[PDB]
RNA sequence: ACCAAACCGAUGCAAACUCCGAAUACCCAGAAGUGCCGAGCAUGGGAGACACACGGCGGGUGCUAACGUCCGUCGUGAAAAGGGAAACAACCCAGACCGCCAGCUAAGGUCCCAAAGUUGUGGUUAAGUGGUAAACGAUGUGGGAAGGCUUAGACAGCUA
RNA sequence: UCCUAAAGAGUAACGGAGGAGUACGAAGGUGCGCUCAGACCGGUCGGAAAUCGGUCGCAGAGUAUAAAGGCAAAAGCGCG
RNA sequence: CUCAACGGAUAAAAGGUACUCCGGGGAUAACAGGCUGAUACCGCCCAAGAGUUCAUAUCGACGGCGGUGUUUGGCACCUC
RNA sequence: GCUUGACGAUCAUAGAGCGUUGGAACCACCUGAUCCCUUCCCGAACUCAGAAGUGAAACGACGCAUCGCCGAUGGUAGUGUGGGGUCUCCCCAUGUGAGAGUAGGUCAUCGUCAAGC
């Protein structure tokens, strides 16, 4: 899925998810877009589940973009393993959402056969997300 | 001229720093209400002890 | 593979700050390669350590091309 | 296009949130070029009409501080980010002879019948919107009308191509770029 | 008809990335008042301690799971009774020299067990919500600011 | 040596990343001089690249040895 | 003196006990309890689809939110 | 204050780019290298002996904000103490208050002598 190509480092911290979204949070591409109201982590297999349902319920045109990328690994240890031998391996990789931010965008399409495809999107990621509009 | 303080709250929960303004005018218990010379400096202690204390001119 | 070893923290660090008074060989600032420079009348012993050479108080001045921090004492 | 203000005079940070949950007010300054910045209170309902109007963004708007007017032309909108409604506004004095740089909409009139529609592949994608402006205050333009109805497959749309009638230049070919417009493609 | 350096424009993100950049905390000086009559520093006699616990605010690890575990810094227990949370080392209140069949208060309260308002005023909520819970669903209802059409006949229904 | 480490020092974990158990009689002292990488154009057998000339540079090179902090009185390079 | 167990017990040191023994400890494990639910189990939301047509008679990929403490765990508070 | 030199003060609002302009005083290129002296080769650089020429180049001044660099006010982020709540996050009282962006600025300002007015 999307992940980087190489990395710098390997592991990195679990730090916090503080703080609104100023940048980020403004239309650029499309003229409907997906802003996310809640904050939350979203794990690289929900975009992809989320990509294939506004993917198909257009087939017609249009141009999506994706505007969140996850960069961050996180880590699982396995299983009858007790605590404290190192640090576990890296499972999947997570992008980091607070309120505010812009998930997905469209054009070129209707302005409410998008309203019901965003809907589908929804559907499938864990955050309440509303519907925004060029300004 | 003097403004009179009233010492309201305990002194039994509170910071180290709290504890030693309060000493520093010259209060040992509640209910005991003192005389200062309301200088810059003697009135800069109560801005930090404000909640500890009833400043009924 | 395992990886523990750090070290025993050097204790570097800025003494004797913006208005002090000095003796005539004390230490100002034990550097690590000079974030500060040689102003008027210190040192700058073996490993850039500041150290001062008459009396008076620390000044920590900016100065000239460059932008460098210039560590001058001056008789006052 | 007419509001109507007040003066504000409190500053600070407890003083300007309690502006918009106690009586739904909405901060203001009006700075300009002989006087000084000054401070304004307006409602959250009467920017929430002017905001929603097409071409509001570049036209001029008259202004009641006291009785005091003054034709008043607005270049920011801090916004909140997550619920979504206006912020302080930080709208600008209109001199009568003054170089005046704001931001302009756009409409693509002309694109129901296309060369690259009807016999090509038929799709056009909207890059740039809100292209800017240097005129003179005594000629507004509320828009620019770009027509793509005759640009084959293809074919790309620069700065160039479109137009800025009657003593508009424009900021990014008075730099060495000339931004692409709008395109013509295949779908797929 | 794929691909693609580099460069221009818009657009996001780093504990081991910085053109920047606070609040606080630290140092040194100069003063007023207070210190329970001392607060500091030095030399001597005598020790005890070196199994810590929880809670708040910053963090690592863990599944941002555990009354988990390793740190930074304040507080309480340990070594503190009394009043409050039904009972509840560590949470709120307050620190017991002794006597009194005396008065005013703190957190918490005022129908009956149970000491004190079946007090006054303006609305809401019919589910025993109050008196445990998520995505999600719905002509539950109270308020708000705009709209869409309409005595030229709208919306409903009844006739073609 | 860096990070955890909370803008003074210090500070843990079977927490995340790396190195040393040496070289050098000049790789030390001093006086006198002198600038990098890279790009690009031209130039015989080399050619994406060797040596030469040129402009553009504005330290992105270099430092006996890891990383961090530094370096135009250059702490980098040559000569007596 | 690779006294590298790097503040270095001596010039000079490997193992078995289900034949066992003394002093201790729930400062510390195996059985059951406790807190926790990754796993386990019963569910619920979107519905690509197949069910010859027809998503919901029956199933339902991609993914998401909860419940119960039933087994695999995690920790080591009670009891040696 | 104006002219040119030397040494500073202050380190971009002093920079870069473009344009313009100066001589016979200054300065620069220049002419030679026999005589000092010099080049891992070379009078290029270094140095010496000079006044045929020139202001081209260089160097100063003089203009332009086009790049750069400074930069308000208002709002916003964060944060000390005291309390709150639905409590992996925020809110109230109070003290504090950026960064980014906007209006706009900027073709520097001085000092010491020596030769010019
Ligand atoms: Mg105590
Ligand atoms: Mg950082
Ligand atoms: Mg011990
Ligand atoms: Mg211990
Ligand atoms: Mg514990
Ligand atoms: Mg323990
Ligand atoms: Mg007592
Ligand atoms: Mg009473
Ligand atoms: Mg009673
Ligand atoms: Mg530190
Ligand atoms: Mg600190
Ligand atoms: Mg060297
Ligand atoms: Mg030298
Ligand atoms: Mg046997
Ligand atoms: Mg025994
Ligand atoms: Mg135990
Ligand atoms: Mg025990
Ligand atoms: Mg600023």
């Amino acid at each position: 899925m999307l992940q980087p190509k190489r990395t710098k480092f390997r592991k990195q911290m679990t730090g916090h998810n503080r703080g609104l979204a100023h940048r980020g949070s403004k239309v650029s591409f499309g003229e409907y877009a997906l802003k996310a109201t809640s904050r939350g982590r979203l794990t690289a297999r929900q975009i992809e589940s989320a990509r294939r349902a506004l993917t198909r319920h257009v087939k017609r045109g249009g141009k999506i973009w994706i505007r969140v990328f996850p960069d961050k690994p996180v880590t699982k240890k396995p299983l009858e393993v007790r605590m404290g031998k190192g640090k576990g391996g890296v499972e999947y990789w997570v992008a980091q959402i607070q309120p505010g931010k812009v998930l997905y965008e469209i054009e070129g399409v209707s302005e409410e056969l998008a309203r019901e495809a965003f809907a589908l999107a929804a559907a499938k990621l864990p955050l309440a997300t509303s519907f925004v509009k060029r300004t | 001229a003097t403004v009179k303080v009233t010492l309201v709250k305990s002194l039994n929960g509170r910071l180290a720093n709290h504890k030693a303004c309060v000493k520093g005018l010259g209060l040992r218990r509640i209910n005991h209400t003192v005389e200062v010379q309301d200088t810059p400096e003697n009135r800069g202690m109560i801005n930090k002890a404000y909640y500890l204390l009833r400043v009924e001119g | 593979t395992r990886n523990g070893r750090d070290s025993e923290s050097k204790r570097l660090g800025v003494k004797l700050f913006g208005g002090q008074a000095v003796k005539a060989g004390n230490i100002l600032v034990r550097l690590r390669g000079t974030k500060f420079h040689a102003g008027y009348g210190v040192g700058l012993g073996k490993d850039h350590t500041l150290f001062a050479k008459v009396d008076g108080v620390v000044k920590f001045e900016t100065k000239g091309a460059f932008g460098r921090k210039y560590v001058s004492i001056v008789a006052a | 296009f007419i509001v109507n203000a007040q003066v504000r005079s409190d500053l600070g940070k407890g003083a300007s949130r309690r502006l918009r949950r106690n009586a739904g007010l909405v901060p203001a300054v009006v700075y300009g070029g002989d006087k000084e910045p000054q401070s304004v209170t307006l409602e959250l309902r009467e920017i929430a009409k002017l905001l929603e109007n097409e071409a509001a963004f570049s036209h001029v708007i008259a202004l009641n501080v006291g009785g005091v007017k003054e034709t008043v032309l607005i270049k920011a909108l801090q916004r909140h980010p997550a619920k979504g409604f206006v912020m302080h506004a930080d709208f600008l004095r209109v001199v009568a002879d003054h170089k005046l740089t704001a931001h302009v909409p756009l409409h693509f009139i002309n694109e129901e019948v296309a060369v690259g529609v009807k016999q090509a592949g038929g799709e056009i994608s909207h890059t740039i919107s809100e292209v800017e402006v240097s005129c003179l205050p005594k000629d507004l333009p509320e828009f620019i009308e770009v027509d793509m109805a005759k640009v084959e497959l293809g074919q790309i749309v620069h700065l160039s191509d479109l137009k800025a009638p009657k003593g508009v230049e424009l900021v990014q070919l008075a730099h060495g770029n000339d931004l692409a417009v709008a395109n013509i493609h295949a779908s797929r």
